């Protein structure tokens, strides 16, 4: 299979026509999405098969091929970009300084962009263009909208 | 089935669409790995 470095889509055949179900990174050698998007299935890449290695429900995180390879983390001041891969349409850069998310654990950088629930999985980024973590799970909140945790992993 | 399909490069990009607010929220984390507002 394909496994050059970037961003890729998550596609299914079990529902009418091709429909993407989520988005995520591949990074040296290994397969990097939320645990909504695939629920631990396999994936295929061209001829390839991709099979879990790690998952976490709670986290809501699984990487193929290997262990969790992406450690950056939000400083907490900065700006950040989300490169949004919506269903059908072209990958796109959107540049946003996170809230927050408090909870009894810890603070978390949050992304409050509104976009398809198959755009789960696309990658939040630093300026220097490193993964601090996946966008998909979160909150609606009293307008309606869609609220994103900054969600990354830890790399053993 | 699931397949992946590549979409591009990781990259940040000068100049992109400025959007989005910054909210600060309480939440909370279940063990189904689902966030919800407290208040
Ligand atoms: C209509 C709609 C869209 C979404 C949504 C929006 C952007 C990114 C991700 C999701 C999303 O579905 N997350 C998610 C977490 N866990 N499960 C199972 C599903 C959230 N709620 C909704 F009603």
């Amino acid at each position: 299979g394909e496994t050059t470095d970037g961003v890729y889509r998550v596609m299914t055949r079990r529902l009418l026509g091709s429909t993407q179900v989520g988005v995520g990174v591949m990074q040296e050698g290994v397969f990097h999405t939320m645990w909504h998007v695939t629920k631990g299935a396999a994936l295929r890449s061209g001829e390839g098969r991709l099979d879990p290695y790690w998952g976490d429900v709670k986290q809501d995180l699984v990487s193929y091929c290997g262990p969790w390879k992406l450690d950056a983390a939000w400083d907490g001041l900065s700006e950040v970009q989300l490169l949004a891969v919506p269903p059908g349409e072209r990958a796109k850069n959107i540049q946003t300084l996170p809230g927050i998310f408090k909870t009894k654990d810890g603070d978390i950088g949050a992304v409050a962009l509104d976009y398809p629930a198959g755009t789960s999985g696309s990658p939040i980024l630093d300026k220097c263009g490193r993964v601090i973590g996946l966008y998909g799970n979160g909150v609606v909140i009293k307008n309606g909208s869609y609220v994103s945790a900054i969600t990354q992993g830890k790399r053993e | 089935d699931m397949y992946i399909e590549r979409a591009g490069d990781i990259t940040w990009e000068k100049d992109a669409e400025v959007t989005g607010n910054s909210p600060r929220l309480d939440v909370a984390l279940d063990e189904s790995g689902d966030f919800s507002l407290v208040e």
